[PDB]
């Protein structure tokens, strides 16, 4: 019943954990505690098998541990800066080659999977710093330039006409812009990792750069030059919606160094590069 | 876009825009 | 045989024993204006067989250096019998056409003509700012225009055949009703086009609905160049009807 | 009043939004619609029509109708190469064809392509040509033998002037980028002499060939974008 | 079923492409690959006819390629400037002779058709540049003056009363103005091209200028003179809704030079005027 | 609260919008409606009523009732022209007639026009006149023979003083601009002597004629606009 | 069916014009073209009666020509100015004797009828000009003072308490104020013209001033004196709703000179005072 | 229009909110989903798999 | 204030305020 | 302006203004 | 808080808040 | 989230968000 299901949604009780049943003393030639990890399987022994348990009714739910929940939180993926210093025409617009690899927090979470398919929700948080005192009337334009479309080279480039590309205009004072984006890949899922090249020569590129081109985000202050200089910083937040993930993998153990690559750097004292805290010895808790 | 259930406890799962990407978080399982 | 064709219109019958089928522009056969689409309220005059017949224009010579030719309709027929008279005696006119381009050579000749019917072929001028093609130049009559011959004047239209005389590439002309006269295959092209316009009827004196463009895309070649190879065009109005009768308009 | 919660996105203007807005001209009654031949409802209708490929677009030919023809003639060496181009829908020389122009208004493409060729020689000129498509993951074929191992059609010139070669959709991914991208390059099309251009005496020793392209039933474009095949470097005035 | 149809809308699966069927080797005197382009028809051969195909289920849709989608994107069609320099009365208002020919991006798309019929959605994006520091309280008035109505000649002209004309007032800080306009032509469709004149003399006008008069857009800063000078730039965006198009044509191959005309300019090196990139030779890919 | 998305257009004021708004005077009860003869529900009701055309509006006649009359008299030359005007509803001298004034509050017009003429000579004065309408695409007729080839009425003056000439809607487009536009100019109306003005002895040798205009059943105006036939060059004070 | 009627509303096809029917040649002693204007009636002859017409299906509608449409457009009727020059207490408030006679555009339209009955929609467009630089926090009060109620004589007059009168407060930055007003007359319809006096003596008043007293609109800047002086101009827009009109009349041919009177002025060259353009002669088109 | 009361919280952006928003790419049709082995639906699936404990993690 | 019609094409002619003057433009005829 | 469908999955195709031009993008085919 | 009447002319006397003081002006008599 | 009662006096106890914590003050007893 969709209504019962609805109640479960509201209470977050869609996925319930099993109860613990009462167990008793045993004397058997069936030893559940003994097994063989060589098989590559985890011994499914439960508490009732190794001790005498009481009956307990579980009320815990796994809803929050769902992939939708894990990746369904909006996090920052880019900080765009437009700092008017001495040349408005050159400093009033910029561009970014879109990717979800520049911020460690969300990157690490997505990378716990090999392939992921999801729709995106983008929320932008623009903040205008009044460097000289007033901010005037700031109107921003964020244009999505898919790979192939002409990238504007000046603040008045014809490409800004956005005759076909999707543009979002924001007026200072109005609520934060937000829009959704359908799964964009040309494949069935996004590659979080890609053990391949775009060719078979010594100079072929390796990794997700080959498969994950999302195009360019071009921004510009629509307002013409003003007396007082401003510094507009637009923070882009991304959230995954309607998510699916395949083949889980180990979490990133060392810091990230670059986008589209698993490369890392190690110091002379590697224990400083990982989160493992050295133990005094085996018996010191 | 309205999924009207009845039980009365009536549910209204409205989809305000015409693209599936526009809807909120997915249901579970 | 699928290679043969006979087209009878009024008192004229045209034949060809080497055709490449026929094209019906946009898949619509010409027809009279219906009362739901009409706007002018007077009863139309429909000359029938005295206007809906084949009119043969002036022949042109095709040679190794020809760049192309073009005629505009209904302009090309303005001086053709009853059809011509009716377009000047009436404010409004409406008509469809059967265009039959003729060109025979021999099994030892080679060449290919691209025959196209373009709706609203608004010609451009080159390097002349916002000066547009003059009325006189877009109304050559049955003589049509020989591309690359006219001594340039300010209001002279573009003669760039590769840019369709309007700023678009020749290779894409195929999006319009067309046929090819490939000398090894056929000796004629036939296109039947319906009336196309944003209004049910219009002034035939100031608005040319269709433009017939013929561009040789494969140069005429043979080992008997002295033999002249002409191109002749015969056009037959279809379902011609006129409205708004008055005195005869005299142009110029 | 009804308590409301203003959501993020409010007040923004997205060029691709789909909302309603009050009509500036209330009570106005639009002009009656009349029948006009040639209605187009989907761009696919235009992608299925053959248009000429400016295949011979060398700098000296550009601006001439000759950029649309390939010349054939009696060969003294066997299996010579006639032409070679990339199959990528928006690459040159395919770019300015109608299908290339429309594909450039989209970011992704998929489907099979139909390449047709019409021979313009005399009715007494014979010729057999091999047209081949080489799937990616290898360089363009260096010989007829190399090309022949891929998809191909042996065209025999006769009463019917035109032949068609279909470039099947053979890709890892369901779609490819319209813009030149290493990962999604689709391969090549090469043309070779199967036999030779033969003519009787007193017949021109060269002949032209026209090349067309259009999309098959499975052709499809996705993700609208602005084209890079046209620009505006200044104001357009009256 | 309108509900099933609705689902198709949401999923964008209204127009599905056909499947590829399995084919087999053939030896026949029926040769689909052979045809005659002279006829003016495209050979309808499909992949199954030239190679041995496998069966494949298509999931691609043509919805996005619809005319509604192609022309249903809002693009800039005019940039109105009101720059207060030294005379408020003269510089605080302006007028524009409406047309969709001044911006290449949307112009080129509409011109791929000979006739088009559609309703219009206009969205305006005003940005006030504080030239002297503050912007005060900016209120704008955009009045549509149909052909024939009196055009204001001063910022306080009686025509601004808008007793009948449609005017839109915008207050700085409020969301972007937007309104719809029904199909305006006196004919059944708009002419994208017009091979005709408004007379039969050497001085008659040629082209769409004869048929496409939409009137005038008159703008003015409603606010009276302020101490600090401002520069208000209003960008007008246009989108076609409920569209129909007839007789497709070749896309514009060279730059546009003027409105209402197909005129163009060519340099001495024409290959620079078109998008065609010169080939080294016939066999160089 | 209910999550909402504020759409573009919000907070704007469009003079032609159609929204609701709270009433400043709650509980107020409007005065009872009483029957008043002459209710008008549509402006077409006013366009169907004849009003005089200031056809003789030469600078010397303006400001005189004579600007509304055309004088007729015995001719010595046959088929002389009497008057000629444009049929365009908002052109001069039609502009200030009731139908012209109302048409000037709209941008588009369509339909047939009804022109009536009333003879004011004595009961013993006879006359036959030819009234003609010349569709566009040609200049105004230079002679009776030229005019006669178009739409026309031969008016015989007798017991019934008035005659009507209908100018049919003959246009390419369904509508025309009310403002003078080359593309949409509707043609001309000319009047010529068919026979001659004849009177017995001792009878005034000249007579006047009045001209009226109104719209037929198919007359229709579209797209409301402000009129250019009236202005305000200063404040209107108490 | 209210739904069918609804569709007609949306399409604006409530009032359709009749079709033209096919006619034929005639030879009769019934002459429709002949009539007698002396009767005061318009000859109802139609095109089918004078020429041979074809059958044509009409698709034109008269909806837009309805009285509701004609008068149902919001136009400016007053421009209220509050200019702070040197005395805030005196210059921060004002009053206007309400009337629809001060702006030619809407006045001329209403005056095409003798009596009219309608409800009113008032929309106000306030614009604050920062004469000295900043505008601070501007809050306006528009109070309707019906005839008889005390008119405030100072900016802090007790009358501003609005214990019974209707007042509208606007805060700068908030959307344009708007409210509706029921038919206000003490009679059954408003007099557009009135051939009467308020007495029978040589000094009695003549015209609509006698019958059309709507009271007073009193405005004031609620905000107390600020450092920076401002100039607030409030434009009042009026639209008629649920309209009825009786006895149509000729449109005003000459300029208006005063309110509540048909008075006019004529120059020595009257052709300059009317819209009639002098003709060269009877046969010059 | 319908009288509304804007509630506190309006216009704010909470990283964990769950609202709808217009799609920037209307009419776009996502690539067909194919079967891929190894789908994970809940993190508990990963918590139930044995992994090695770096129990002898002395600095050396 | 809701005039609910049905045809399904349901019409909702809502009157948000309690005074007749508050409603929008009148219907015709 | 409400086109109410039922399937329950109820559709509400509301037209907020009284002019056809005011509605959003058209449906296809 | 909705008093739904029907006559079709349906009335919706909605009470948006849960306290009687919150409602608008009272009906008469 | 709509608890529709009928008595006609119809009650609409709508829950706008999907978490129980989001709802307003609790009912009594
Ligand atoms: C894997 C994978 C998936 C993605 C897509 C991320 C979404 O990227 C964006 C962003 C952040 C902004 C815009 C954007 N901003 N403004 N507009 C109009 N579009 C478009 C895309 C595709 O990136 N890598
Ligand atoms: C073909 C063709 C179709 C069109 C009409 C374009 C719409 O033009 C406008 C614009 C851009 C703004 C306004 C406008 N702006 N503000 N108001 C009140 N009206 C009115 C029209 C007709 O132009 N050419
Ligand atoms: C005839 C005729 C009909 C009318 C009434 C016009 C409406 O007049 C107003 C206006 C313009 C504003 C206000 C007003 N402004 N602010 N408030 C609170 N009331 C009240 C009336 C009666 O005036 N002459
Ligand atoms: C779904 O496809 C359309 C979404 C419509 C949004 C409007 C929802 C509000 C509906 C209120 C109707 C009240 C019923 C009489
Ligand atoms: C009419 O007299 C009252 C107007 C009520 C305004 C509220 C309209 C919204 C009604 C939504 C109810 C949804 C039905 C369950
Ligand atoms: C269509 O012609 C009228 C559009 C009405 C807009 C209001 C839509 C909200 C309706 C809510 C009613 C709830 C039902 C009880
Ligand atoms: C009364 O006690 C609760 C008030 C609820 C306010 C919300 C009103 C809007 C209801 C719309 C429901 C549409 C029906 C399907
Ligand atoms: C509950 O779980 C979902 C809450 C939905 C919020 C929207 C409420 C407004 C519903 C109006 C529908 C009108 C009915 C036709
Ligand atoms: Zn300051």
């Amino acid at each position: 019943n969709p209504v019962e299901r609805y109640v479960d949604e509201v209470l977050n009780e869609v996925l319930v954990v099993p109860n613990i049943n009462q167990s008793h003393p045993t004397t058997s030639n069936a030893a559940p505690v003994l097994d063989a990890a060589e098989t590559g399987h985890t011994n499914k022994i439960q508490p009732e098998d190794t001790i005498e348990t009481r009956y307990v009714q579980s009320s815990q739910t796994l809803d929050e541990m769902s992939v939708e929940s894990f990746l369904g939180r909006s996090g920052c993926i880019h900080e765009s800066v437009l700092d008017i210093v001495d040349n408005y025409n050159d400093q009033s617009f910029t561009k970014w080659n879109i990717n979800l690899q520049e911020m460690a927090q969300i990157r690490r979470k997505f990378e716990m999977f090999t392939y992921a398919r999801f729709d995106s929700e983008i929320t932008m948080v623009p903040s205008v710093a009044a460097k000289d005192g007033h901010i005037g009337h700031i109107v921003m334009q964020y244009m999505y330039v898919p790979p192939g479309a002409p990238i504007p080279t000046t603040r008045d480039d014809y490409a800004w006409q956005s005759g076909t590309n999707a543009s979002v205009f924001w007026q200072h004072g109005q609520p934060f812009p937000r829009f959704s984006l359908p799964f964009l890949s040309i494949a069935s899922a996004y590659y979080m990792f890609y053990d391949g090249y775009d060719g078979d020569t010594y100079k072929s590129r390796y990794g997700t750069v080959v498969t994950n081109d999302m195009g360019t985000l071009c921004s510009r202050i629509v307002t013409s030059e003003q007396l007082h200089k401003v510094k507009v910083v637009t923070r882009i937040y991304h959230k995954a919606k309607h998510t699916k993930a395949w083949c889980p993998r180990p979490p990133r153990a060392v810091q990230y160094s670059h986008t589209h690559t698993t490369n890392y750097k190690l110091s002379s004292e590697v224990h400083n590069d990982v989160a493992i805290r050295p133990r005094t010895n085996l018996t010191t808790v | 876009g309205a999924q009207v259930s009845r039980q009365s406890l009536n549910y209204f799962n409205i989809n305000y825009f015409k693209d599936a990407a526009s809807s909120g978080a997915s249901r579970l399982d | 045989s699928d290679r043969i064709i006979q087209i009878t219109r009024g008192d004229s019958t045209i034949t060809s024993q080497d055709v490449a089928n026929a094209v019906v522009g946009y898949g619509v056969w010409p027809h009279y204006l219906t009362p739901q689409d009409a706007t002018a309220i007077d009863k139309p005059t429909q000359p029938d067989t005295s206007s809906n017949r084949f009119y043969t224009l002036d022949s042109k010579m095709w040679n190794s250096t020809s760049k192309g030719w073009w005629w505009k309709l209904p302009d090309a027929l303005k001086d053709m019998g009853i059809f011509g008279e009716n377009m000047f005696y009436h404010f409004l006119g409406r008509s469809g056409y059967t265009v039959h381009v003729q060109c025979n050579a021999s099994k030892f000749h080679q060449g290919t003509l691209l025959v196209v019917m373009i709706p609203e072929h608004q010609l451009a001028t080159v390097n002349k700012g916002n000066v547009n093609a003059g009325y006189k130049y877009t109304h050559p009559g049955e003589a049509g225009r020989e591309v690359g011959t006219q001594v340039e004047n300010e209001k002279q239209p573009s003669d760039d055949n590769w840019l369709n005389f309007d700023g678009t590439l020749l290779g894409n002309l195929l999006i319009f009703p067309h046929q090819f006269i490939n000398l090894r295959s056929n000796n004629s092209a036939t296109l039947i086009v319906p009336y196309v316009n944003a209004v049910p009827m219009d002034s035939m004196v100031r608005h040319n609905n269709w433009s017939l463009v013929i561009i040789p895309v494969c140069q005429l070649q043979s080992n008997n160049i002295s033999n002249i190879v002409p191109i002749t065009v015969s056009i037959s109005p279809m379902c011609a009807e006129f409205s708004g009768a008055r005195a005869k308009t005299v142009v110029q | 009043g009804l308590p409301v919660y203003v959501t993020p996105g409010s007040g923004q203007f997205m060029t691709t939004d789909d909302m309603q807005s009050p009509c500036a001209l209330p009570w106005y009654h639009p002009t009656k619609e009349i029948f006009i031949p040639g209605e187009v409802k989907n761009l696919i209708e235009m992608c299925q029509v053959d248009t000429l490929i400016p295949i011979n677009s060398t700098q000296s030919n550009i601006g001439n109708v000759s950029m649309y023809t390939v010349t054939l003639s009696p060969q003294t060496k066997l299996a010579e190469e006639i032409f070679a181009i990339k199959v990528d829908i928006a690459s040159h020389p395919l770019a300015t064809t109608l299908i290339g122009e429309i594909a450039s208004y989209f970011t992704h493409w998929t489907g099979s392509l139909r390449f047709s060729f019409m021979f313009c020689g005399t009715a007494n000129t014979t010729l057999k040509v091999l047209l081949a498509y080489t799937p990616p993951g290898i360089g363009k074929p260096r010989s007829r033998k190399e090309a022949m191992l891929g998809t191909h059609v042996v065209w025999d010139v006769g009463l019917q002037s035109t032949v068609s070669l279909v470039v099947p959709w053979i890709s890892a991914s369901q779609y490819r980028f319209t813009t030149p991208d290493t990962y999604s390059s689709a391969g090549y099309i090469t043309c070779w002499y199967q036999t030779n251009f033969v003519v009787p005496p007193n017949t021109p020793n060269t002949a032209e060939m026209l090349c067309f392209v259009s999309g098959c039933k499975d052709f499809c474009l996705r993700m609208a974008r602005d084209t890079d095949l046209h620009k505006q470097t200044g104001p357009i005035t009256q």
